[PDB]
């Protein structure tokens, strides 16, 4: 019995990419997709495959150290049996020289490039060839497979669809930019594959994370990893300062083939420069081709405060957010968390999901992964105290949008990371989320003279059980009668602030008079503004307070008798309350039933800080009853301060 | 994006 003779294997191109929906991907490598059937034909020089002398047995491997226990590695015989779930190859036709086979593959394969084998053994010699290798992907048409979408429209959308809509702008003006994903073009599949294979999971374990491909739970998660640079092997560099000309503008991007191609091309090196939405575009090529369902999502922010001051000038909050959902089953959680999954590869690890969005929207989050970050993505909780009161300065999630399955048109899905505001559900949630309260007052506590320096402080109550980190920006302006703020006149911020369970805090600013004397108004008034920030949960409190710097008291002493017409001396006072000296100080007094003169007297020398002065008015009531000395103290810093002074007469 |  003459050994078979190999003389071709043929990879059905055609036939296997029009069914495995991987037709421009098949450009001379057979790519196909797992849990489904595909096809090869043997032709042989000679006689052909008589299976009752033939035993042809095949093998796969994928990865840099295949094996069996972790899946990356597989030997099956062709034979007639078929094993569902398997590995598996049996013939289905027979001609005079070509033997086509059928071969299959588990649902939870590990997706990757592998290298097909072939023993074909005749009794006793045998032999082995390489037929070639093929690409393993994600199938979202097979219903056995974690990413099965059961909607043809929806994987044409979410897998097959290479150009689409991201969404930009503002709540108020939603702008659309187009863009090509290309997921099919020449060389995007091997540079997802390299993308894989410089993760930081492949360096610290190869054989381990080539098994963990199967998961597009895992798959996701590290190309949310690997998107933005942090270690250079990543693809984007992100800048916001709006300065890029030694690279290119996030804004003028209109695909990912460009970046990813340039990213590849230097070696694996970062790509100048991105934004939230080219992080999201990418992201979502990456997994479109690798076969993973996936939508860049869009969601607004919307403003009217010290809340703005503190951002203009690590999380914060933009007008718009962008990131993407992929669709998969969760065996790694409580069951019902199968559906969108979001990933945010915009800059505990830098990996960042898959979380379900339904444990988002049910405040769940304790579900892995990463679900606080998400949550707090599209919500805010802002209050304001003036002495409790929701504020509404700041808003989060508005208008969360994703291009419409199918149609140039535009999809709102709020409702799916959020109930309606007031609904029973949404309360619900936010309990299930942060498990009376933490509140914030401005203190003083004392009299505040103009001419001095003092404290303010910001209270700080926490009523809770929970323990909370935050930051505190407690800071002072002047503020005049018509409520303009003046120049700031005091400022601390903590980025690292502890509240224990149940506990209060007065954090301090000292005010002083070299910073507040010149920029003061008209007013003699100073707002003091403070801000808490809780950034897991996106907790704000806000807490605001006027005081009024008040001037000297003006002493004045009646001396003598009260008796009706007699005599009377007054003694009038005031101490000088600067740390400098006054100059040009005049007294004014008056008062009709008591003078019937305006006693002027000029104070020669200037009067030292800290010191007192004096100076004494004879009087001569005439009429039994209540009389008031009035009194106006003048100078060159400290201006029209009044006093008076009750007499009664017998 | 722009700081809201």
């Amino acid at each position: 019995a003459e050994e078979l003779v190999l003389e071709r294997c043929d990879l059905e191109l055609e036939t296997n990419g029009r069914d495995h929906h991987t037709a421009d991907l098949c450009r001379e490598k057979l790519v196909v997709r797992r849990g489904q059937p595909f096809w090869l034909t043997l032709h042989f020089e000679g006689r052909n495959y008589e299976a009752s002398v033939d035993s042809l047995t095949f093998s796969v491997v994928t990865g840099p150290a295949p094996s069996q226990e972790a899946g990356t590695k597989a030997r099956f015989p062709l034979r007639d049996a078929v094993e569902e779930g398997d590995w598996t190859a049996t013939v289905v036709d027979q001609q005079d020289c070509t033997l086509s086979l059928q071969l299959t593959t588990p649902a939870n394969a590990p997706i990757g490039l592998y290298r097909l084998s072939l023993e074909a053994s005749t009794g006793y010699q045998g032999s082995s060839f390489v037929l070639g290798h093929f690409i393993l992907l994600f199938n979202a048409w097979c219903p056995a497979d974690a990413v099965y979408l059961d909607s043809e429209e929806e994987r044409q959308e979410y897998v097959l669809t290479q150009q689409g809509f991201i969404y930009q702008g503002s709540a108020k003006f939603i702008k659309n930019i187009p863009w090509n994903f290309g997921q099919f073009e020449d060389g995007i599949l091997d540079i997802c594959l390299i993308l894989l294979d410089v993760n930081p999971k492949f360096l610290k374990n190869a054989g381990r994370d080539c098994s963990r491909r199967s998961s597009p739970v895992y798959v996701g998660r590290v190309v949310s990893g690997m998107v933005n640079c942090n270690d250079d092997q990543g693809v984007l560099l992100g800048r916001w300062d709006n300065n890029y000309g030694d690279g290119v503008s996030p804004m003028s991007w209109i695909g990912s083939v460009d970046i990813l191609r340039r990213w590849k091309n230097h070696g694996c090196q970062r790509v100048k420069y991105g934004q939230c939405w080219v992080f999201a575009a990418v992201a979502c090529t990456v997994l479109r081709c690798l076969g993973i369902p996936t939508r860049v999502v869009t969601n607004y922010n919307s403003a009217h405060n010290l809340l703005i001051e503190y951002f203009r000038n690590s999380e914060m909050i933009w007008n718009f957010h962008c990131w993407v959902e992929s669709w998969m089953t969760r065996p790694d959680l409580q069951p019902g968390y199968e559906g969108w999954q979001a990933l945010d590869p915009t800059p505990g690890t830098y990996c960042c999901g898959p979380v379900p969005v339904r444990a988002i929207k049910e405040g769940d989050l304790s579900t892995k992964y990463d679900a606080p970050f998400v949550f707090a993505e599209v919500n805010a909780d802002v209050v304001d105290w003036i002495q409790k009161s929701i504020n509404r300065s700041l808003i989060v999630g508005l208008k969360i949008s994703t291009k419409s399955v199918g149609r140039d048109e535009r999809e709102d899905i709020t409702h799916t990371y959020k109930y309606p505001e007031g609904s029973s559900e949404e309360r619900e949630a936010f309990t299930r989320a942060n498990h009376t309260g933490m509140a914030m007052r401005i203190r003083v506590g004392q009299s505040m003279n103009m001419g001095s320096d003092f404290d303010v402080f910001a209270h700080i109550t926490n009523n809770t059980a929970e323990e909370y980190v935050c930051r505190l920006l407690l800071c002072a302006r002047t503020v005049s009668y018509n409520g303009i703020l003046g120049p700031e006149c005091g400022t601390k911020y903590l980025l690292n602030l502890n509240l224990e369970p149940f506990s209060e805090k007065s954090v301090p600013l000292c005010i002083l008079y070299e910073k507040y004397r010149d920029c003061l108004t008209e007013s003699n008034l100073i707002k003091v503004r403070a801000l808490l920030v809780e950034p897991v949960i996106n907790s704000y409190l806000l807490a605001e307070r006027d005081l009024y710097l008040e001037n000297p008291e003006i002493k004045i002493r009646i001396l003598g008798e009260p008796k009706q017409k007699r005599k009377l001396v007054a003694e009038v006072s005031l101490q000088n309350p600067l740390p400098v000296a006054l100059e040009g100080c005049t007294f004014t007094v008056e008062g009709a039933g008591l003078t019937e003169e305006q006693k002027t007297v000029e104070i020669p020398d200037p009067v030292e800080a800290g010191e007192e002065v004096k100076v004494r008015m004879d009087l001569l009531p005439l009429h039994m009853g209540l009389h008031k000395l009035v009194v106006n103290f003048e100078s060159d810093k400290l201006k029209a301060v009044k006093g008076f002074r009750n007499v009664i007469i017998g | 994006a722009v700081p809201l």
